[PDB]
RNA sequence: AACGACCGUAUAGUACGAGAGGAACUACGGUUGGUGGCCACUGGUGUACCGGUUGUUCGAGAGAGCACGUGCCGGGUAGCC
RNA sequence: CCGAGUGGCUUGCUACCUCGAUGUCGGUUCCCUCCAUCCUGCCCGUGCAGAAGCGGGCAAGGGUGAGGUUGUUCGCCUAUU
RNA sequence: AGUCGGGUGAGAACCCCGACGGCCUAAUGGAUAAGGGUUCCUCAGCACUGCUGAUCAGCUGAGGGUUAGCCGGUCCUAAGUCUCACCGCAACUCGACUGAGACGAAAUGGGAAACAGGUUAAUAUUCCUGUGCCAUCAUGCAGUGAAAGUUGACGCCCUGGGGUCGAUCACGCCGGGCAUCGCCCGGUCGAACCGUCCAACUCCGUGGAAGCCGUAAUGGCAGGAAGCGGACGAACGGCGGCAUAGGGAAACGUGAUUCAACCUGGGGCCCAUGAAAAGACGAGCAUGAUGUCCGUACCGAGAACCGACACAGGUGUCCAUGGCGGCGAAAGCCAAGGCCUGUCGGGAGCAACCAACGUUAGGGAAUUCGGCAAGUUAGUCCCGUACCUUCGGAAGAAGGGAUGCCUGCUCCGGAACGGAGCAGGUCGCAGUGACUCGGAAGCUCGGACUGUCUAGUAACAACAUAGGUGACCGCAAAUCCGCAAGGACUCGUACGGUCACUGAAUCCUGCCCAGUGCAGGUAUCUGAACACCUCGUACAAGAGGACGAAGGACCUGUCAACGGCGGGGGUCUUAAGGUAGCGUAGUACCUUGCCGCAUCAGUAGCGGCUUGCAUGAAUGGAUUAACCAGAGCUUCACUGUCCCAACGUUGGGCCCGGUGAACUGUACAUUCCAGUGCGGAGUCUGGAGACACCCAGGGGGAAGCAAAGACCCUAUGGAGCUUUACUGCAGGCUGUCGCUGAGGACUCUCACUCCGGGAGGAGGACACCGAUAGCCGGGC
RNA sequence: CGUGGAAGUCUGUUAGAGUUGGUGUCCUACAAUACCCUCUCGUGAUCUAUGUGUAGGGGUGAAAGGCCCAUCGAGUCCGGC
């Protein structure tokens, strides 16, 4: 995680990098199929290593609280 | 690094060259303008009154 | 003295310009004589250097290939539509008039046809509230209520890449790299750390501003620094 | 011009 | 300045003094600082020399070169100190 | 207390000398000197029994060392003398 | 870094041959870019140049020398540049935009095509021999396909597979070397091109896995896994030809390991997204013709470049795979190749003195501002490891042990000429035996960290940083550039970017709006010009009035805005009256404060107290792990820093041949002690001393040489900087006039503006622009 | 336990970059900023070649009034003179 930062940058900074990156690296349910196979391709880009679906999503998450709102209305 | 002798070593760039119009080695081959006659900038010849004493 | 930094800026030299020659596409809404019959298929999802956010490549029915300000959830294969009759789903672009109230919108036009102006940064989004035969009330991401022509076209959904600001840069090196893709001089030296000659706050035996930081709006460039026309300062009260 | 001659 | 000064012993547990305590002349031994000289002795050096030994090169052996002006290690004559 | 002086280390005063520059403080090294003498020699007095001192006289031959804090000079401190 | 012979010559230490001895190993070798410009080769020379000499030469003189369809240029496009047009400007050789065109890459971007040998004093993928290839066109045959697509064409980190050269190992052959042995060295060749082979990736069929397949790793699958079959498909690689070509005195090998080049995959990262165009492919074959123009010598550096020099400086790319060594592109040593030109020599055991340096007994920082300088430690393995800590770190903490050779072996692996161990034997004072190679520990201060800086006395605590906070702005924006035409931000849009402050984390950040600043409001007061009203004037100047914009008065908001946080008494100034903390501070005058630690002794250091001359909260306060060529202090270790100096080594120094400057010089000058003098005299005065000349020395004096004193003052000197100094100038805000139109509030559309491809939409007599007026106005 | 191989990460005269001490050598120098040893960085806010842009009250500046051809609190040249 933030282990790469050695004893630098102080708590908050690395604590947050670890968290964000932890969630970022989790198994994400593909919007197309349902397989937990979505991975970040870059800043805001995600893709299903299964069906290859490539889509826009959060910057560090594939789904942002804001996005989930659109759906509704 | 001294600005003196040691900084003289890198000076191997060619700029001012024999000018096609006036024959002076003042043609800046990177600027394509002659510092002497003005070839490349002015159709007229580069000339200023300050190149001599006011009353002359 | 010497022109302060803000003055060197205006001159538009290299140091201060954006590496435009490295930018992908001036994201702007398409044009349609009318009808709305226009629609294309998402072909790819790229990284937009100018906005540190993803953008989508699209091929339209009339074989037109262009990059588009991508909302969230737009994936390859998806079919977007741009027109008065365009469906009411995320990704589609249509005049506010046709958009139902309460729907999150992004890349809104100021004047109809300008191709989008408001809400285009990572994860932001406007908010359509009021309909009228005359005015469409949009609540911009800054929280301001903007009165717009119901003919101004806008895209449904929120901009992609949201939450980008949540992770700290942590190290100068990370700013460096990002900064290098914008029209900005970085790093930043505080006036107070400069010589009197270089900035109104320069000089002294110790570091401190030589006057109150709040400057008048009517101040001339070269002297307008610090807190510009501040209605107030601090966090208290 | 800098204290001792000529530092 | 070619010499300056100090400690110790005998004098004497004496003169003196209630006691406590406690000298001197003189003769001795030594120390310190300074001075001039010298090298038997001790010590240093001693890239004179002899030996051990690592790397490498001359095929091995033998015998050598280089490793900063001896590769390092051990011993060390004269002389100089 | 008051009064009379010598010195030219301190400080102050003056503005004579140098502003076409006479290189700073402290330290260091190396040489000569002064006496208003700390020790050493020879002496006087003693509130000088002795021992240890206290004060003074002649006297500049020799000596007057090592360290802890401090850039310090100065000074404070330690153990030797 | 030379030495002995010898050569040439009028002349030889340094020109040439040989031998012996050395030096250079990412360079002192090889190929080159820029730059130089004939320095290249040859012959003849020595007046010049060469740190001495010269027969030599980058010198002088005269000749000669650079050969390309397939190496570069040329072509393409990059940041960006110019030209024309348009517009601006008093104007231009000026100026931003827009449109069109052109320019912009010689090592090192993209790119049609060449290899091998031979040759000259000097060129060489250029000439010659052999062989091959590309393009265009022409003719003939085929073909009617033909433009969609592919390619050119791409970041960073890790990694697998294919694989050549090289290197090494085994054995054979050819040639050499060595001489107790049987070893050691070199060689054992052979291209472009043509043909052919194909692993990886992708896909297809078959198959039918419900747990298997697979990797260095990740991974894969009923949406179809393994296996089998197949389509597509790689090398500068293999294989065949090329080649009874070439090359070699000869032999003119075969296998293997590790494998640069080259080929092809997999994984990971981005608040960073990693060129473009020409061109190629797509799209056959034969024969013939054509392929012009420019560069090509040489140097590429301790003598051919820049630095005034044959300058110890500076100056890009490729050779990173030669051997031993070892982790290594490290040291040390040695090839290939280069060199003895980092170009003056000869002589003295060669003194003093100086530069680099070795070794010094006993002591061991006593030296000193300070351990400055030097020294100690050191490689690898095993054991073991404190406080503190942000849990990462601290940490190689510290500390202890081991370490060679020789004999025979074991384990890992396909194997290495890879690695890890075992038993026995054995030498030395010493086994990382040289070389390579940390001294260690603690306390306090500062800045969080990596990073930045005064090119040439400052590397630091200064700057930056992430992080924290405040301010401005909805884009026809805020901010900024331009005289204008116009422009940066901006292919951007509040998760933005402008303007500032603070400066990681951690616990926190009190009180004050009185002054100043900024901003909002405002009955009333003050507030310019035009128009308007009165007076005045046959008109006019002019005087007064009415209305009143911004602004000010006044009011309010605001301190993570400038800044403030006391005296007195049991409020006063001027708003408040110092909260948490910290405290004799890098802030404390008094001061070496007092007490304690530590030492024989401690203006130091650390801790406590602390009334703080004159601490204190984003002018950030406290505190803090890690980090540091940062400041202070303590300990162990170590030592010529010191007691106290000695001896030694090399280069000078000294003598000799040759070369050969400069600084400085009013004159006189063998001085010394005193005195005098504008008070700091070799020269005046009095005495003393004093025969001349020369060598070496360390520098006492010549207020030594070098610099018209920086300090200080003065001059109605200069400049940079500041401000509520004087005066002005931009700029911003605001009223008014013009553009400007119809019906103190209001409608419209037609100028004008803006959005829109257009149709048309928004806006609209405003805004913009021109003119003027008031206010703000160190931005200048 | 292994695999993996992150990092403005560590050691490092790899290349390359930098410039702390010696206040050494030099100081009519080899040199108008050099030499030697010592020292810092060395996968990144890295170093570097070439091409290109910014011009003088203007640039450029992680800010030292640093730099803009040995020239900088306002470059250089000529002119005003
Ligand atoms: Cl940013
Ligand atoms: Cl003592
Ligand atoms: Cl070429
Ligand atoms: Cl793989
Ligand atoms: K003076
Ligand atoms: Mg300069
Ligand atoms: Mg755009
Ligand atoms: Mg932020
Ligand atoms: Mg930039
Ligand atoms: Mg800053
Ligand atoms: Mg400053
Ligand atoms: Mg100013
Ligand atoms: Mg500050
Ligand atoms: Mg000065
Ligand atoms: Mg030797
Ligand atoms: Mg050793
Ligand atoms: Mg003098
Ligand atoms: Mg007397
Ligand atoms: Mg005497
Ligand atoms: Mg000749
Ligand atoms: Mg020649
Ligand atoms: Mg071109
Ligand atoms: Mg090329
Ligand atoms: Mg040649
Ligand atoms: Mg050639
Ligand atoms: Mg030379
Ligand atoms: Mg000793
Ligand atoms: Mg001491
Ligand atoms: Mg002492
Ligand atoms: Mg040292
Ligand atoms: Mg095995
Ligand atoms: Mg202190
Ligand atoms: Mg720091
Ligand atoms: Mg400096
Ligand atoms: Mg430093
Ligand atoms: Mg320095
Ligand atoms: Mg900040
Ligand atoms: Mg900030
Ligand atoms: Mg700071
Ligand atoms: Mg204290
Ligand atoms: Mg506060
Ligand atoms: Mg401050
Ligand atoms: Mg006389
Ligand atoms: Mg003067
Ligand atoms: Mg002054
Ligand atoms: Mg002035
Ligand atoms: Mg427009
Ligand atoms: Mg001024
Ligand atoms: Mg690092
Ligand atoms: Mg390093
Ligand atoms: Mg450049
Ligand atoms: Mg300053
Ligand atoms: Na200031
Ligand atoms: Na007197
Ligand atoms: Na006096
Ligand atoms: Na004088
Ligand atoms: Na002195
Ligand atoms: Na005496
Ligand atoms: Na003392
Ligand atoms: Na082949
Ligand atoms: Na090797
Ligand atoms: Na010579
Ligand atoms: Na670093
Ligand atoms: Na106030
Ligand atoms: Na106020
Ligand atoms: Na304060
Ligand atoms: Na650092
Ligand atoms: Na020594
Ligand atoms: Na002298
Ligand atoms: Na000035
Ligand atoms: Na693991
Ligand atoms: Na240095
Ligand atoms: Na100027
Ligand atoms: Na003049």
């Amino acid at each position: 995680r933030s282990g790469r930062f050695g004893a630098r940058y102080g708590r908050v900074s690395r604590r947050r990098v670890a968290e964000i990156e932890s969630e970022m690296n989790e198994d994400h349910a593909c919007p197309n199929c349902g397989e937990d196979r979505v991975d970040r391709q870059g800043t805001g880009i995600w893709q299903c290593s299964y069906c290859d679906y490539k889509f826009t999503g959060g910057s560090y998450k594939p789904e942002t609280p804001g996005g989930k709102t659109v759906r509704r209305s | 690094t001294g600005a003196g002798t040691p900084s003289q070593g890198k000076k191997n760039t060619t700029t001012h060259t024999k000018c096609r119009r006036c024959g002076e080695k003042s043609y800046h081959t990177k600027k394509k303008v002659c510092s002497s006659c003005g070839f490349g900038k002015s159709a007229k010849r580069r000339d200023y009154e300050w190149q001599s004493k006011a009353g002359e | 003295g010497r022109r302060i930094q803000g003055q060197r800026r205006g001159r538009g030299t290299s140091t201060f310009r954006a590496p435009s020659h490295r930018y992908k596409a001036d994201l702007e809404h398409r044009k349609v004589e009318d009808g709305d019959v226009i629609a294309g298929t998402v072909v790819d999802i790229e990284h937009d250097p100018a906005r540190s956010a993803p953008v989508a490549a699209v091929e339209f029915e009339d074989g037109d290939r262009r990059l588009i300000l991508a909302p969230e959830g737009v994936g390859v294969g998806d079919e977007l539509q741009v027109g008065v009759s365009a469906e009411i789903a995320p990704g589609n672009t249509l005049p506010l008039a046709e958009i139902p109230e309460g729907v999150p919108v992004c890349n809104v036009e100021s004047s109809p046809g300008d191709g989008g102006k408001f809400a285009r940064a990572s994860g932001v989004n406007a908010q359509l509230l009021t309909h009228d035969r005359n005015v469409a009330v949009v609540k911009l991401p800054s929280g301001e209520m903007k009165r717009l022509d119901p003919q101004c076209r806008a895209t449904i959904g929120v901009v992609a890449g949201g939450g980008r600001t949540d992770k700290p840069f942590v190290k100068a090196g990370n700013k460096h790299h990002k900064m290098k893709a914008r029209g900005t001089k970085w790093p930043n030296v505080r006036g107070v750390a400069m010589n009197a000659v270089d900035h109104p706050f320069g000089g002294g035996g110790r570091q401190h501003p030589g006057k109150p930081k709040s400057i008048s709006r009517n101040a001339p460039p070269g002297r307008k620094v610090g807190d510009i026309a501040s209605k107030r300062t601090g966090r208290g009260g | 011009x800098t204290x001792p001659f000529x530092x």
